[PDB]
């Protein structure tokens, strides 16, 4: 069982885009589906829930009207159109399978959000991207002035694993994030699509 | 809606599905036998006819031992058995 | 089984006749009194008639006196009502009720399913009474000295579209199958029923029935259709390893009281893992120590035997019947009580690529320290920073169960050489004497 | 029947033995005369007591 | 019983012939498909051939195509493999496996014991996978769209030297007798098995088997032999009475990981008592609160509900496979957290016998005081002793759970009369104001 | 079940002697036996372990060569020859029964040191003995200048029991121990074999 | 189940009167009865206890002789004659049903004071009554110079209920009580039987 989200990236305020959640490993039509929002460094904020397209779709009080959830059981996908996006919606979206069908002997997360996907990250901001700048320092390496979060930072491309502590990035005056990996450093920024080996 | 789900879900039967998701037609033969006469039998196995030899014949339900010969007994087109004043099986119409 | 089937109801015309027959099985039908009771569509119960154990004594309501004949054939254990010269007011649903006790203390326990026959109340029970969940509602019958005072008062709860059900008999008691929630009461010529706490299954019509030694009938009551009108979670619970920590969250009846709560464990940087899915049950693949228990509106997640893997954010989530949303808890930040460690203190002068970049980010680090509370003051030659340094602490270590903090002071390129020495002083419980490496330009 | 006067000996009649150690409980009416070192641990110790 | 015996295996020569016969009883042998599967000595399973329920359709592996004839006689309910023109690669052990389901969703549940006949794999399952106890190991099969893409995936666990055993069938389910620990998974053309938590009985070879609608054979997987991979003790633990104290000691794999730990309670002045003998078990005669639990290399002795009898030295001891010694722990000194008491202070001038003996041992005593930390300073008329007084404190009282300390100052015979007054000042938490009896010469 | 040790007393440094442990109440041949050392006011230091004379005898790393353990199942005794004794070995020796044979239903201290004897006391010192000298002080009496430890001190020959606190003896400059019993005093010194009633 | 007390009112010191407790809703003869005293703003003082008239009547040590409890199972009433009343007895008397008969499956407050009546109030004082004086003041209204406690004070005759805080009356130098209701005011004084709407 695996749910893979796609469509998380740079969004202009008031923009429109589409999260696609490919669900595999289970009979997609039998379980309800839901989207759950998590603001960076904040709690789980439920987004929406669906079981059938012709049925009733449920939405959070703050997203009623500007969000639209849908299914495609032929493709085993769950789609979320978000339009007229507001500032507080910059977050990580998880595609979660909500079982609603319990069987006699098989006891399975009935009504519990059972399995959560890796989740994509949506940035609702007009600020443009900027490639990370890596600066080598317990050996460490700062990565400053990259937009937006996240960036994948590692030591020796994952060869050296023990003792690698990564602290969460910060929101600076320029609005540009910065982390540092402490024990070559590999810094991979997907939104700007730059791989840097320092 | 929630806690009011439609009881019937549809089968997604696409030709590209894996064999475990492909539509298999199932016929279950349920066999019932009881005091009512057994009416659906398997194709009845009939042997050959041989005359002028003591045999253990099993013409339909009737079984018995004896030598059987062609006769001039004019059975009515519906009669099967043959009998006498002794109420014993005297003749038989060949079923086939 | 003491079931009593009944039939003989159908479309008839006024002024005609109709034979209703109900057959009783599972008990000695020839030893218990029985009766016929009538319910007009959308109206309270009206007791038609009643026949004794022997069939010798027959009682009829004065509204139907002189035209209905109640009869009882014990050989076939069946009982008949012969309705003759019918009126338009007799279109209703008919039940035959078994009488537990003799008259006058009549007690109707088992009722027929109901035969739909198409063709005032002595007890002034209130037309309706409105209640709220968890309330204590007293719905009071009212009668004369012949109705309430002298004979037992029996309370029937009729769910919408079903036969009535006995709740209270002999003014005080309850049958085997009625929750103690319902309590009878009787004082003088006024009876009452007290429901302490209400649920969705108490939405029904409640009738008071009493025999009359003067009217010689079992008068019923009128209607009284009883109508029923955020997961607050601790921000950060904690406990020593090996202890049993109780994370108790509470919402409302709509939030958690009437819906299945769930408990999820989100480790830092990872997706949450459902530890509890029912109010009590636990999914396979989770240690048995993660117990769950929902009492009323408060759900408790009990984590026994804490370890370095047990420190995470424990959320409780439950569906809302009113708001229609799977509302989560605030998020309990569970942390283990570790022995206070010694903060290893380091500092780094900014590199020369900082100078080539135009800024200077000088970093000070405190590694392997407990607890979360610690302060870093940038003493730049006996001078304190004024709201420019920013710091964030790590989560509790997955194995060492300790903290790491880094304070970064981001000053201007020309600001780095205008001063000579930069240093960071640390305030923590593990190091009473401050430790600082004073690097120079 | 007691047989002290037949099968005892000053210093100990060590000619009689009993099996303290074997893997599973003996099946009814079974006997095992094998004297094989009982490996009670994980390590094979090459039959040294 | 659905047992399937099999025989016909022995020493043969290449290019010969051999008839293998297996007889199945306990089920309708003429209704279930069966197959012959082959395991080379120290090599993964290789599916020889398979015959349907009617015996009409026969399938053979292309490695043995055209030279092995699978046959089935339903009258005697036996099934034969006629091996002709044998090769050197056919020396192996043969099983006949019952097929639970039709082809293509082949499912081999019951297997023969194995006939030793002496004379590449489509599914690229990993050669091996290493796991640890309590880990979540995913061992992943791999095939084409014909192997895993369109056909069910069944997982067999073959213990060393036994017939294989079905674990997962139809990509998800488990038989009646397989713990839920094992979980199947399948995605596209890649299947996998997930073992959440591992034990000593999961040491086995795990094979993935799937039918082919193109190759028309039941290809197996390759190997994947799943492998499971000084007692440092706290010096003094403590806790309040009624609490649950965890004394956790740790050595090495040779010390404690692979040997049974034991926990002993030595009360002051008495021989130790074995409280725990196994990693978990407890001898009779010991209170049930003394629990023990060895996780990996760390053994925990949990004492719940402390009392005045629970204060003692708790040692953990385990045999060493390497050093060959029953190494004990450092020795945890358990003490109960009592309310701080008031030290009763006394002092005694040395007796005349002391003068007749040539010394003078003046004693000061602090009785019934908590905690262990307390100091006594011999103020001989505003003068402090210089390293001559010696003191030892009692153990915690068996009933009062408090301490008693005595400081003895042993000075010379002439030193006693050269001074006039001797006194002892006490420093303790229970008496902020010092208490001292100043005796005179 | 009882194990009684004998042979604890004065030992010249580098001397030789024999601890004899008479074991009664159990089938002596079925359980392994061991000797455990406890320096005065110190922890339990395992000495040695045996199960069969012809089998392997195990010894502590510090006593390998200078100690010899043996059994006598006919006498139900466990013998320990200690020779070339060194200074740190002055201690109390406990004879401990180490069960190694667990049976099916009978669960019994398998591999645990089950039962410990009263233990004897061995003093490896060239210093000669000296009779105790009582020094009466809450009433009290001081037993000073006795060698070696232990001495059995009591009030009224055990008649008066409540409130009798005994503190451990000390090692003085002269090397001579001293206690005191506080609430006639009976002081019994076995090594010097003197019974004193003061 | 309800117990209603009657007879609480003005009592001259050393006077005599009769508390009558009508008990309904339970088989009176099946449960012991008791009287419990509560001085104003103080704890509960067990007054007395009875089960049968021919049975021994338990009385508090301070009321032995001057109190007399009795039953009337025909009237389902519990009577308490209090005579030669002393000053400390000014209090609130609760009539409490003390179940003393436990049955097999029915588990019911066996030996527990199960149900307590509303309780009457007895003032043992020679001071005469005085009608309350209401003075309108968050809107408030003082009620001063009324004797004795209690007085029923409310806003808008109970129509306005939220925010109505009533503080306990005080004993002034004149011995005259005073409260105030804060958020027309209805002040009903039963002992003086005056209803005032201000
Ligand atoms: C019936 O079948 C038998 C055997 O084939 C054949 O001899 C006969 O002519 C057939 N027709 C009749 C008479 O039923």
């Amino acid at each position: 069982v695996q749910l893979l989200e796609s469509g998380g990236g740079l969004v202009q305020p008031g923009g429109s885009l589409r999260l696609s959640c490919a669900a595999s490993g289970f009979t997609f039509s039998d379980y309800a589906m839901s989207w759950v929002r998590q603001a960076p460094g904040k709690g789980l904020e439920w987004v929406s829930w669906i079981y059938s397209g012709s049925g009733n779709k449920y939405y959070a009080d703050s997203v009623k009207g500007r969000f639209t959830i849908s299914r495609d059981n032929s493709k085993n996908t769950l789609y979320l159109q978000m339009n007229s996006l507001r500032a507080e919606d910059t977050a990580v979206y998880y595609c979660a399978r909500f079982p609603i069908a319990r069987t006699s002997n098989s006891q399975s997360s009935y009504d519990g959000m059972d399995v959560w996907g890796q989740g994509t990250l949506v940035t609702v901001s007009s600020a443009s991207t900027k490639g990370p700048s890596v600066f080598p320092l317990a050996l460490g390496c700062l990565v400053k002035d990259y937009f937006p979060e996240p960036v994948t930072v590692s030591w020796n491309s994952g060869a050296l694993t023990s003792g690698v502590h990564t602290f969460p990035a910060v929101l600076q005056s320029s609005g540009l994030y910065s982390l540092s990996s402490v024990v070559t450093c590999n810094v991979d920024h997907k939104p700007s699509n730059t791989k840097v080996d320092k | 809606g929630f806690n009011c789900y439609f009881p019937l879900q549809s089968y997604g039967f696409q030709p590209t599905n894996g064999v475990g998701y492909q539509p298999y037609r199932v016929v279950v033969l349920s066999f019932e036998l009881l005091h009512a006469p057994a009416t659906v039998c398997g194709p009845k196995k009939s042997t050959n006819l041989v005359k002028n030899k003591c045999v253990n014949f099993n013409f339909n339900g009737l079984t018995g031992t004896g030598v059987l010969t062609e006769s001039n007994k004019k059975f009515l087109p519906f009669q099967q058995f043959g009998r006498d004043i002794a109420d014993t099986t005297d003749a038989v119409r060949d079923p086939q | 089984e003491v079931q009593v089937l009944e039939s003989g109801g159908g479309l008839v015309q006024p002024g005609g006749s109709l034979r209703l027959s109900c057959a009783a099985s599972g008990f000695t039908f020839s030893s218990y009194d029985m009766s016929w009771v009538r319910q007009a569509p959308g109206k309270g119960l009206e007791w038609v008639s009643g026949i004794s154990y022997s069939g010798g004594s027959t009682y009829y309501a004065d509204s139907v006196k002189g035209r209905f004949t109640i009869s009882r054939d014990n050989s076939k254990n069946t009982l008949y009502l012969q309705m003759n010269s019918l009126r338009a007011e007799d279109t209703a649903v008919y039940y035959c009720a078994r009488d537990v006790n003799f008259v006058p203390l009549v007690t109707f326990d088992y009722w027929g399913q109901g035969t739909l026959v198409t063709v005032q109340s002595v007890l002034t029970q209130p037309p309706s009474a409105s209640g709220t969940p968890g309330q204590r509602v007293t719905l009071s019958c009212t009668g004369s000295s012949s109705n309430i005072g002298s004979n037992s008062v029996t309370w029937y709860q009729q769910l919408p579209g079903t036969a009535p059900k006995l709740l209270i008999y002999d003014d005080n008691q309850r049958p085997s199958g009625v929750p103690d929630r319902f309590s009878g009461s009787k004082s003088g010529t006024s009876a009452s029923l007290a429901i302490s706490g209400l649920r969705s299954e108490d939405e029904a019509d409640y009738y008071c029935g009493t025999w009359d030694y003067s009217l010689s009938a079992y008068v019923f009551g009128g209607g009284t259709k009883l109508t029923v009108l955020v997961l607050t979670q601790p921000p950060s619970a904690s406990g020593t390893p090996g202890q049993r920590v109780t994370i108790s969250c509470s919402g409302s009846s709509s939030n958690i009281g009437s819906n299945a709560v769930s408990w999820y464990q989100q480790l830092p940087g990872t997706a949450p893992k459902l530890l509890i899915y029912a109010d009590n049950k636990r999914p396979s693949g989770v240690p048995d120590r993660f117990s769950g228990s929902k009492s009323g509106t408060s759900a408790s997640l009990a984590i026994s035997g804490l370890r370095s893997e047990d420190e995470a954010d424990y959320y409780c989530g439950a569906w809302d019947s009113s708001l229609n949303a799977y509302v989560f808890g605030g998020g309990t930040k569970l942390t283990v009580l570790r022995t206070v460690a010694a903060p290893s203190v380091f500092i780094f002068p900014p590199s020369d690529e900082q100078l080539k970049s135009g800024t200077a980010s000088v970093v000070c680090l405190l590694n392997n320290f407990y607890p979360r509370e610690a302060k870093v003051q940038w003493k730049v030659d006996n001078a304190l920073q004024s709201g420019n340094s920013q710091e964030s602490v790590t989560e509790q270590d997955s194995k060492d169960s300790t903290y790491s903090l880094s304070s970064t002071l981001t000053l201007s390129k020309a600001d780095y050489e205008k001063h000579k020495v930069y240093a960071c002083e640390v305030t923590h419980q593990g190091l009473s004497s401050p430790v600082t490496k004073s690097f120079n330009r | 029947w007691n047989s002290n006067n037949l099968d005892s000996k000053v210093g100990g009649n060590y000619n009689y033995l009993y099996r303290l150690f074997r893997k599973s409980n003996l099946k009814p009416f079974e006997r095992d005369i094998s004297t094989e070192i009982y490996q009670a641990g994980s390590t094979p110790c090459n039959g040294v007591e």
